[PDB]
């Protein structure tokens, strides 16, 4: 007999990006000023996601 | 690096002198033309094709080796995924220093 | 894992092909070997000498282009 079998495999997932400034301090200038010295952590996160 | 170079030299010498038999066990000597004939026979081509066109096949082999040599002397990004490893390690350590 | 390991190597004198009345005879599978008396054909992984016949070999061309060809005879059963 001749049989045909199916096999399904994932290849990719969704590409995503975050913006630290809006997630942490949404439209607040004082919070952004206090966040200004955490920039290495956010550039590390953005490098990982990209 | 000298130890790894010695390992690769041993592998290339064993391939050029013994063939395929030094992985299954003890090395068996065989002249290189006969080893080439078996490799040709392994892909469905009879060995008279090798034995009658040996000059052309040898010349094409030498020409291909020279092209590989010429490609690596010009600045390019052929080894670009080996550079990424050292770049990533250096960047991680410098990020630890700056944080 | 149960595996097969060959052993007890032996040296023979070998040739790529044999010439016989202006024709080149190549083996089907195996190699031509010489053990000091006469020429046989054998499998590569085990030593079992066989008589060089027309069934073992095939013909392609004449014997002036192949490097290392020798003169010998091929036994026809008929
Ligand atoms: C070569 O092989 C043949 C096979 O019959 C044998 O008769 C002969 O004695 C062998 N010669 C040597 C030197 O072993
Ligand atoms: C035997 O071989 C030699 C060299 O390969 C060749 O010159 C000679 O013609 C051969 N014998 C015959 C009968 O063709």
């Amino acid at each position: 007999s001749i049989s045909i079998t199916t096999e399904v495999m994932p290849v990719s997932m969704a590409k995503t990006s975050v913006d630290c400034n809006m997630y942490i301090c949404g439209d607040s200038t004082e919070c952004a000023n206090l966040l200004l010295q955490y920039g290495s952590f956010c550039t590390q996160l953005n490098r990982a996601l990209s | 690096d000298d130890m790894i170079a010695a390992y690769t030299a041993a592998l290339v010498s064993g391939t050029a002198t013994a063939g395929w038999t030094f992985g299954a066990g003890a090395a068996l000597q065989i002249p290189f033309a006969m080893q080439m004939a078996y490799r040709f026979n392994g892909i469905g081509v009879t060995q008279n094709v090798l034995y009658e066109n040996q000059k052309q096949i040898a010349n094409q082999f030498n020409k291909a080796i020279s092209q590989i040599q010429e490609s690596l002397t010009t600045t390019s990004t052929a080894l670009g995924k080996l550079q990424d490893v050292v770049n990533q390690n250096a960047q991680a350590l410098n990020t630890l220093v700056k944080q | 894992h149960v595996t097969y390991v060959p052993s007890q190597e032996r040296n023979f004198t070998t040739a790529p092909a044999i010439c016989h009345e202006g024709k080149a005879y190549f083996p089907r599978e195996g190699v031509f070997v010489f053990n000091g008396t006469s020429w046989f054909i054998t499998q590569r992984n085990f030593f079992s000498p066989q008589i060089i016949t027309t069934d073992n070999t095939f013909v392609s061309g004449n014997c002036d282009v192949v490097i290392g060809i020798i003169n010998n005879t091929v036994y026809d059963p008929l």
